[PDB]
RNA sequence: GGAACUUUACCAGAUCCGGACAGGAUGAGAUUGACAGAUUGAGUGUUCUUUCUCGAUUCCCUGAAUGGUGGUGCAUGGCCGCUUAUGGUCGGUGGAGUGAUUUGUUUGGUUGAUUCCGUCAACGGACGAGAUCCAAGCUGCCCAGUAGAAUUCAGAAUUGCCCAUAGGAUAGCGCAUUCGGUCGAAUUCUUCUCUGCGGGAUUCCUUUGUAAUUGCACAAGGUGAAAUUUUGGGCAACAGCAGGUCUGUGAUGCUCCUCAAUGUUCUGGGCGACACGCGCACUACAAUGUCAGUGAGAACAAGAAAAACGAUCGAACCUACUUGAUCAAAAGAGUGGGGAAACCCCGGAAUCACAUAGACCCACUUGGGACCGAGGAUUGCAAUUAUUGGUCGCGCAACGAGGAAUGUCUCGUAGGCGCAGCUCAUCAAACUGUGCCGAUUACGUCCCU
């Protein structure tokens, strides 16, 4: 069976630290690894007028939010996979576990 | 309508004593839900705000507001008042006060 | 925004006053004197 | 069914912003300096940073338990799924939020603007800060409103590196004549661990290593 | 009676009259992208906390 | 700030108390809510007639309080615009003045730069500039069952004599090509796509160049994906303006209204109303065109829900395919997929191209599509003052290039062309982005501002 781990976060440093930690722990288990795929980075864009009253030059503020996603595929039983992803994850990082078919 | 029925008032007061705080959204058209231990009881949000306004004017609760949400906390005077109003046994405490 | 001294044409509508019926439930039951000496009651 | 990644990230950010505002208002008297949370599969573990830790805790944790109840009901947290912790600020003189709240209390206690502002600056530079800037604006003297600025030390203003080396916070003071605004800006020193500093040196500073 | 007439239009929940900012409760210039539901003025003061950063 | 109701602040009217609390008068009947009849714009107990219902939650009046998109931005906070796109700004100690003040911070060359070098009653500093930061071009590691490719088997398709209605120009001359439904398998792989940290450019190299006659530099060329702030943004000092906002907020002082209310709901109307003037757009005046065909072909992006409602999901949102269809469009249905590198999607965008042997031929014309008529469908609780599409009429509306004046702009730029997002139940001539086709001119000056 193949288990997929999805790692998503707002912070690039946190998402790389967790992904590398999962890769290191999985390597210690000698399980088949499908290399961590870097999914395209998605940017959320909100552009608003700077003024709160509509006076003066129409200047705008462009706010951006970047989302980083990584996936790792594990050829291991769910019991082994569960104890691989059982460390103190960095705050702001979401790890989801799914079973492929 | 702000005509709060007595059974609705007692349920809100009983929930207020058990859990020392009540959080309610600021919306006239809305419903507030309280667990009151077993079961669930719902009171209109406009009626909950009316009850807490009287306690606030009586210096029995502390009021905090943030992001369209009220936060009412019973103080010592309110806890004593709630104990007498519901005739709770002496040395009964809210979940916050309880060990 | 200011008061313009509104002049009303229709008369001022009064407020509703709940009329009190003194001992209303007294007339919801009829007391029928029994042969024994007591009375009987029935809903009307 | 399940929310998309874009929606989930937005939902988490909106939750943090509301939690920040609630704690900022509720713990204004204490030296509230920030909040962090770490959601796991079992709990949420909200951590509150404050200078006057004992008062946010309360008697036998009465106040912190009240805060837990407020957050629990607001966000519909199930029993045992939310836990609150409080930790003291390591250096209260390097926190702009702590200093702007201290300045606000001093002003509300009818203290001279000049004395209150320089007290903040003197204390902040005594904590190891490279620079401090304090601004007070509003009707200080009479009907006409002036702005007073007191500064000491280093302060960078342009670029983006000033967002990691400078800690800034602003507050509103409601006096009898109207509203007064206070701002505290602190230039943090470079701590190697990166705990109370940005670790890396200034972006325009070059150091030549001494030959061995 | 009057209770049925009270807030009848607002109970329909359609149009700008039904939407408001989740912070200010104001119904003007609402940002509905990504279901933010935040006024444009409130968004500027809360953008950093939500996670949005001003670069370029 | 693209307003049908709402929004909404305006107008005409009707309700509600969302006047807490405190002190008094009533009071187990304090009070709440109501069928029918009529009042009414209201199959609105608003009020009345008439009765029941609820029950100490409330009504009465006194103070008070509360809410207000009420005033005052010339009482304020915060934010923003502008002075002000340029290179500006200020201490300490020392020098000089009776003093305001000055020196530092000046002058020469250089730089977009108070950028540097030199000089020097200044010496040491602090900001801004630069650096930093984010995108765009080249590249390294990593990487793929949400990205792709090449080969090997089998399965099908064209297959050589062919010369268009008149048929030119334009690569081919050990094994001939083709088929994303052939939804066939297999094996191998990372050129193309994805990206977290890296690399890469700096005046680095060369002139019988300029200049120097120290220097700081400059101009041509070389190297190179890129050759001078690499390109484009973001940030951006100190002093100010009685600039804007009290119509963003539970940001606020004072002040105003406060029970037939400027609070708040509900109904209707208005914010759209036209002799007229002005700003900014859109569409045109046609042949470098308009129609009718056909071909090849982007990029940034968006997508569905509760502590509700139904039986942990399923329905809202976006879409493909099919159906309607044994006969217009727009519709309307059915089924499936997609939480979004997974479905849409191999994203068939429009400028554009066509040796299409197509129609029109210089005319207010098959240019232009304003104005209006009739049918029908769709969004919505509601479309009349056309909400918005589609069909057929109307086109005989001005307009044939625009007086005096005037805006913006130097390279993937101007201009042209569409697309997405944003407002959004429905409605972009707007804005914010995106890619596509792609120039002329200048490489200057201080004449105007
Ligand atoms: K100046
Ligand atoms: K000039
Ligand atoms: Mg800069
Ligand atoms: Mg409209
Ligand atoms: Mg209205
Ligand atoms: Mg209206
Ligand atoms: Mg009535
Ligand atoms: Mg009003
Ligand atoms: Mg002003
Ligand atoms: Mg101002
Ligand atoms: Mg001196
Ligand atoms: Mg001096
Ligand atoms: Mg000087
Ligand atoms: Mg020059
Ligand atoms: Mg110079
Ligand atoms: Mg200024
Ligand atoms: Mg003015
Ligand atoms: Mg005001
Ligand atoms: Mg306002
Ligand atoms: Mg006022
Ligand atoms: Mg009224
Ligand atoms: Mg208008
Ligand atoms: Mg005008
Ligand atoms: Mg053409
Ligand atoms: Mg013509
Ligand atoms: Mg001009
Ligand atoms: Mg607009
Ligand atoms: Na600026
Ligand atoms: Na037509
Ligand atoms: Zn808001």
């Amino acid at each position: 069976q193949t288990v997929r781990l999805t790692i998503t976060s707002r912070n690039a440093k946190a998402v790389e630290s967790v992904t590398s930690q999962l890769l290191t722990r999985a390597r210690d288990e000698k399980v088949t690894i499908h290399g961590p795929v870097r999914l395209p980075t998605r940017t959320l864009k909100i552009t608003t007028r700077k003024t709160p009253c509509g006076n003066g030059t129409n200047t705008w503020d462009t706010f951006e939010l970047k989302i980083y996603k990584r996936i790792i595929d594990l050829h291991a039983p769910t019991e082994q996979v569960k104890k691989i992803t059982s460390f103190t994850m960095e705050s702001g990082v979401d790890v989801s576990i799914t079973i492929l078919d | 309508s702000t005509y709060v029925p007595k059974p609705s008032r007692d349920n809100v007061y009983r929930f207020f004593f058990t859990e020392g705080v009540i959080a309610c959204k600021k919306d006239r058209m809305g419903t507030w839900t309280g667990t009151l231990g077993g079961n669930t009881f719902t009171v209109p949000c406009i009626q909950v705000m009316q009850l807490m306004r009287s306690l606030k004017s009586r210096n029995l609760i502390k009021e905090q507001y943030a992001w369209r949400h009220y936060y009412w906390t019973l103080n010592d005077e309110g806890i004593a008042y709630m104990r007498s109003y519901l005739h709770l046994a002496p040395s009964a405490m809210p979940n916050t006060q309880k060990p | 925004k200011k008061k313009k001294k509104r002049i009303f044409t229709k008369p001022k509508k009064p407020t509703h006053r709940h009329k009190l019926e003194k001992m209303r439930a007294l007339k919801y039951f009829k007391v029928t004197e029994n042969d024994d000496g007591s009375y009987k009651v029935e809903r009307t | 069914g399940p929310l998309s990644k874009k929606r989930m990230i937005i939902r988490d950010g909106v939750f943090y912003a509301e939690l920040f505002e609630f704690l900022k208002r509720e713990l204004a008297e204490e030296g509230f300096s920030g909040v962090s949370y770490h959601v796991t599969t079992l709990r949420t573990e909200i951590v509150i940073k404050a200078t006057k830790t004992r008062e946010v805790l309360g008697v036998n944790g009465r106040r912190i338990r009240e805060l837990t109840a407020c957050i629990q009901q607001r966000f519909n947290y199930k029993e045992g799924k939310l836990q609150l912790y409080v930790e003291r600020v390591e250096v209260r003189g390097l926190s702009a939020m702590a200093q702007v709240e201290s300045l606000r209390f001093k002003l509300l206690s009818n203290l001279q603007v000049r004395r209150a502002a320089m007290g903040i600056i003197r204390y902040v530079m005594e904590s190891g800060a490279k620079g401090c800037e304090v601004t007070v604006g509003g009707k200080i003297k009479g009907q006409r409103a002036k702005s007073m600025t007191f500064r000491d030390g280093y302060m960078i203003k342009s670029g983006t590196a000033h967002k990691s080396f400078v800690d800034s916070a602003c507050r509103h003071c409601y006096m009898r004549a109207g509203c007064i605004g206070v701002k505290v800006k602190i230039m943090l020193p470079g701590d190697s661990t990166g705990r109370n500093g940005p670790s890396e040196p200034l972006p325009d500073v070059i150091t030549v290593i001494e030959p061995k | 009676g009057h209770l049925d007439q009270w807030r009848s239009r607002q109970k329909i929940g359609m149009g700008k009259g039904a939407r408001c900012c989740v912070i200010c409760s104001n119904q003007k210039a609402l940002i509905r992208k990504y279901e933010l539901n935040v006024c444009r003025q409130c968004f500027r003061e809360n953008a950093e906390h939500i996670g949005f950063t001003k670069l370029r």
